């Protein structure tokens, strides 16, 4: 080659990813989640960085800091609020990710999956320390009750999370330090996500059939760079349509009030995405028997690979999964509802079931329906 | 929390076992008219109300539990009393909690 | 001892069947498989005429459903047609290696 | 390696193509559509919105119960008596 | 002024008269067993709400 | 577990979406604030930067925010000398700091109105429905002076006095000042205080569901321009077999 | 919509009306 312009430098080969690549022909409007997923990322990050353009980490300033932004600061009330909405935007994205990841078997992949689970359990964290930067009465309780909540285990415990806090509460010691891993999380993220790519980039994207496309590929650039910028148009559009119509609407939280640590909002609650976890977690009488529990909400997913029982990785062939697939997620959505719920009899009786019910839609059912499925077809 | 002559005797005669945990209000304090209590409900622990509740002691309103005036749970869904921080009298208008 | 019962399968087999949409994209049962590393090799070893058939199939498939559109009725795959044409080879490359597997034990 | 010449092998398929230019981006939409979307709706409806309907009813319940018995104060055991 | 007169009018509504009803009896109950620990206030609050209810559409074209 | 009445959806100027704040409201609201409230709460992120948000001129609240230092004044911040003048000061603390506050109002910590409406759950209803909701305690029930009983406070008593009763202020024009008519004027003072880009927001959401429908719908047609040659293709089988 | 938003994103950083104020006025 001469003067091919991409594989002259070796960098811009690189970037061929993007307009060369093998993708499948047929694709649900789903995986423009990938993309978006990333486009959240990149306006985080700009919108992160001005915002820590004008905000302070102390108890003192804190409140005042971002009460400062959305106030005095020029376009810095939309940054502000571009910002926490777009959070909710990244996590919305993130769980079609998964969805789809579930339903289609994209999962299969496995190295992909267990990048994919670090990337989500990394966000994680990043958004639970940012909600504490501003420092106000939702953000102030939630670090405690959380953290604290890492005090169940029996030796360390204790000790480790007063290592965490800096001391023996939450004072400035620990709110410097969100400020600063809310910082620094994101950037090593991006470098998961780009690891993320990478493997992928080695057997390239499932489809709804569930069956290879090689037979039927089609030019990333051609078709899915307009996909993607649609899928961005539409993106965009609920994060202003929230942001500039409803800016608090998706912000549960309604405490702007400067966090009196003897005070205590009665109900307190993660942010939505939070909220299936929290539920799960309360359906345990134990401590320790909850933040298991917690854990295995989440970290459950890395074993549906093993679970994998069906001879179709798709599951649009399988009537009975897609039944027991869309329960989970509307068990899922029923969670959520009760986070917010009082922790009184009439939620928690429910809680307590649709908890079981989660963790058997996925240890249990699903994987029977599978063989079952496979023997209905003779398989 | 400074209690009283009438204070005192009315956690005195509250019989254990009927109390949730089973704490004289003695094994809970080192000086009579003293008692000083972690507000921390043992529940999930967001800061009870003094001079609330129904056994005349302290309210946790973020989910009915009661707890008394030595502080001892009453009304759940609480699971224990409330904690006593540690605390000696120093001088005789001294006391150091720690 | 199965008479009625397992005569009465075949009628959940062939609600099942039907249930499963690939029935109406044109596609068989044995062209739905997850193609893993036994697969694989089966699929090396069929013949032309068997293995473009899975090609072409797998392309009006997916050429259908990147269009969201139903084969006609009257194109549809019946189920008294079972085409098990994989199974055949699929079945010995697990032969094979099972045995392998096997013989690796000591 | 090379993805694009080292896919799979594939004998004997025509395909036909025609241009942008030549042709119109928006097929007889709206009457594709209701057909289309009808007829997938259909046959999603089904597998999909029964879960969803069932949160409803134990939303719906759910409330109920709670306003209730919270606010039926004296529900618990009577007043009279 | 404007306030007060509207609340009356909600308050003459067939469902405002008809769930009246019981805070009439409400207050007459508890007035008589005084010592009872039955709540008035309870009662009242589901007047307060289709009063109000009420209240709102009507008057808000009375004010500036 | 007591029941919370909840506020009404109070028919607003801006309850809609693209409805705007309505400044002569504000304008009034203000004052009811200043003298009805100045009193026992406070605005600190308030300026008197009314100017434009609230019509008040540059001169006319220079001269407002004047006075209100030359009585209240930097005085009570730590300016010993300070007068009349400033317009980077903010509105004036009623007490030096919140536990005289509590002691002025027995126990009780007046709360900063600055966010009011957006802090407490439920908005400007909430806060119209408080200060208008005012009835008497139900039969069989007890109450403390301090614990007035209103209709709309969680733990079913707050500690307010008259918030604002019939002809408490005048206005400048001569709006009627009912104990409502006031209240309406007094929270869209508030929600502005709470949301000083109401206005801007609402305006952008204007110009970005334009353009949104013209790019929409274009982008869309692009993404047919190119796929087309996709779904339009048909596809033939012929093997030599 | 790429003009605003990028000069939206500058004037974040041009200078704050809490700064500002105090500008021109002694
Ligand atoms: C002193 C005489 C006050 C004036 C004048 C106003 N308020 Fe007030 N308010 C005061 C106290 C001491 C308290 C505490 C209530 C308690 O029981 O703790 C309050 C409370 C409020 C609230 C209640 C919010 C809540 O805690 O849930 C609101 C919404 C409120 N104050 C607003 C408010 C407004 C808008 C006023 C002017 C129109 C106003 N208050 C006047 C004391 C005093
Ligand atoms: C996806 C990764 C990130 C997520 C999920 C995220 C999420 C959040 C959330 C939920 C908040 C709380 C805002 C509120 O509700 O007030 C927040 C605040 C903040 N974030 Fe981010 N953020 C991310 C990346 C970043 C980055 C990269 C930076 C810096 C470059 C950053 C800087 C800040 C700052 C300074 C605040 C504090 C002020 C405020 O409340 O806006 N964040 N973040
Ligand atoms: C930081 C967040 C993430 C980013 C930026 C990201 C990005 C991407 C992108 C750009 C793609 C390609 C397009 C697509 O299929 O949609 C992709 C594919 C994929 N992602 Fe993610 N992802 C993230 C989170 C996750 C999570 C949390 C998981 C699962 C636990 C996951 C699992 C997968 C899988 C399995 C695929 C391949 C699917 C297929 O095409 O068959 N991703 N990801
Ligand atoms: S946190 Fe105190 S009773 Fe529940």
């Amino acid at each position: 080659m001469t003067n091919i312009r991409k594989s002259h430098p070796l960098m811009k080969i690189v970037n061929n990813a993007f307009i060369d690549l093998p993708a499948p022909s047929n694709i649900s409007s789903w995986w423009n989640f990938g993309s978006l997923l990333g486009i959240c990322l990149i306006l985080q990050i700009l919108t992160g960085l001005f915002l820590a353009m004008h905000y302070t980490s102390d108890t003192t300033t804190a409140f005042s800091s971002v009460t400062h932004i959305c106030r005095d600061v020029n376009y810095g009330w939309i940054i502000r609020y571009m910002h926490a909405n777009g959070a909710s935007m990244f996590f919305i994205c993130l769980y079609m990710h998964v969805g789809r990841g579930l339903y289609y078997g994209s999962y299969t992949f496995l190295e992909t999956w267990n990048i994919g689970v670090i990337l989500l359990l990394t966000v994680m964290a990043t958004a639970f320390m940012g909600y504490v930067l501003p420092w106000g009465q939702m953000s102030f309780w939630g670090a405690t009750v959380i953290t604290n909540l890492l005090s169940a285990i029996p030796y360390i415990g204790t000790n480790l999370v007063e290592w965490i806090w800096g001391g023996f509460s939450v004072d400035k010691a620990t709110l410097t330090r969100f400020f600063a891993f809310h910082f620094i999380l994101p950037f090593i993220i991006m470098a998961i996500a780009m690891v993320h790519l990478l493997f992928l980039h080695e057997t390239g994207s499932n489809n709804p059939t569930g069956i290879s496309s090689d037979v039927d590929k089609i030019p990333f650039h051609p078709y899915y760079t307009i996909k993607d910028i649609l899928g961005a148009l539409l993106l965009i559009l609920a994060l202003m349509l929230l942001v500039l119509f409803a800016p608090d609407l998706l912000g549960d939280p309604d405490n702007y009030t400067p966090a009196n640590p003897l005070n205590t909002p009665p109900h307190i609650k993660p942010e939505w995405y939070f909220l299936f976890a929290y539920a799960i977690l309360r359906s345990i009488p134990n401590k320790l028997g909850g933040v298991l529990a917690l854990a295995f909400s989440i970290l459950i997913l890395a074993l549906i690979p093993l679970l994998h029982t069906s001879k179709q990785r798709s599951m649009m062939f399988r009537p009975l999964s897609q039944c027991l697939f869309w329960a989970l997620v509307a068990d899922l959505l029923t969670l959520t509802w009760i986070g917010g719920q009082p922790v009184e009899h009439p939620y928690i009786t429910i809680g307590q079931l649709a908890s079981v019910l989660y963790f058997l839609l996925i240890l249990v059912l699903m994987p029977t329906a599978g063989t079952i499925e496979n023997k209905l077809l003779k398989w | 929390r400074h209690r009283t002559k009438k204070e005192i005797d009315q956690e005195a005669a509250v019989e254990v076992s009927q109390l949730r945990d089973p704490q004289h209000d003695l094994e809970r304090v080192k000086k009579p008219e003293w008692v000083i209590l972690i507000g921390v409900c043992t529940h999930l622990g967001c800061v009870p109300i003094a001079n609330a509740g129904d056994f005349g002691g302290y309210y946790c309103p973020c989910h009915g539990s009661h707890y008394d005036a030595s502080g001892r749970i009453r009304k759940g869904p609480a699971p224990l009393n409330l904690e006593v921080p540690s605390y000696e009298f120093t001088s005789d208008d001294m006391v150091i909690v720690g | 001892a199965v008479s009625a019962s397992s005569r009465w399968l075949e009628g959940i087999r062939k609600w099942y069947y039907n249930a499963a949409g690939f029935n109406k994209l044109g596609l068989m049962r044995d062209d739905t498989i997850h193609e893993n590393d036994d697969v694989k090799e089966a699929i090396r070893r069929l013949p032309e005429n068997l293995y473009d058939d899975r090609v072409f199939r797998i392309k009006r498939a997916l050429d259908l459903s990147m269009r969201q559109q139903i084969l006609p009725k009257e194109q549809w795959t019946k189920y008294e047609e079972d085409k098990s044409y994989l199974e055949p080879y699929l079945k010995e490359v697990i032969r094979e290696r099972k045995e392998r597997e096997e013989w690796a034990k000591k | 390696g090379r993805q694009f010449g080292h896919l799979t092998r594939v004998r004997h398929v025509i395909t036909y193509s025609l241009s942008p230019f030549e042709q119109r981006a928006f097929p007889h939409y709206f009457s594709k559509g209701i057909p289309n979307v009808l007829r997938r709706t259909r046959a999603c409806i089904l597998r999909v919105a029964p879960p969803f309907v069932a949160f409803y009813l134990v939303y719906t319940w759910g409330t109920q119960e709670f306003e209730k018995s919270k606010r039926k104060n004296p529900a618990a055991y009577e007043n009279d008596r | 002024d404007p306030l007060t007169t509207v609340r009356e009018q909600c308050e003459q509504l067939e469902k405002c008269v008809k769930a009246r009803e019981r805070l009439e009896l409400c207050d007459e109950r508890v007035s008589s067993r005084s010592q009872t620990e039955e709540d008035c206030t309870e009662e009242l609050l589901d007047f307060l709400h289709a009063r109000d209810h009420c209240v709102a559409h009507k008057l808000f074209n009375s004010l500036k | 577990s007591d029941l919370e009445l909840h506020p009404p959806s109070y028919p607003w100027s801006h309850r809609g979406l693209l409805s705007s704040l309505d400044h002569t409201s504000i304008r009034r609201g203000f004052q009811v604030y200043k003298q009805v409230c100045s009193s026992c709460h406070s605005m600190d992120y308030v300026a008197y930067r009314h100017l434009v948000g609230v019509c008040y001129t540059e001169d006319e609240a220079k001269a407002l925010a004047e006075e209100v230092e030359v009585q209240d004044g930097p005085n009570e911040d730590g300016e010993m000398f300070m007068r009349p003048g400033k317009l980077s000061d903010y509105f004036p603390k009623p007490y030096p700091n919140p536990e005289a506050a509590r002691a002025a109002n027995n126990g009780a910590l007046p709360p900063d109105l600055s966010y009011i409406v957006r802090a407490r759950h439920g908005g400007e209803d909430y806060v119209f429905s408080l200060l208008t909701g005012y009835c008497e305690p139900p039969t069989g029930v007890s109450l403390r002076e301090g614990l007035y009983f209103n209709p709309y406070f969680p733990g079913q008593a707050i500690g307010m006095a008259p918030p604002i009763y019939n002809e408490v202020l005048e206005f400048d024009d001569g709006t009627p000042a009912t104990m409502s008519q006031v209240a309406k004027d007094v929270c869209t003072f508030l929600r502005w205080a709470a949301e000083p880009e109401h206005d801007h927001r609402k305006r952008m959401g204007l110009k970005m569901l334009l353009m949104m429908g013209l790019l929409l719908p274009l982008v869309y047609a692009m993404k047919r321009h190119k796929w087309s040659v996709l779904k339009s293709r048909k596809l033939a089988y012929r093997p030599p077999k | 919509a790429a003009k605003n938003v990028v000069s939206q994103f500058v004037s974040s950083m041009s200078a704050s009306a809490d700064v500002l104020a105090m500008s021109k006025i002694e």
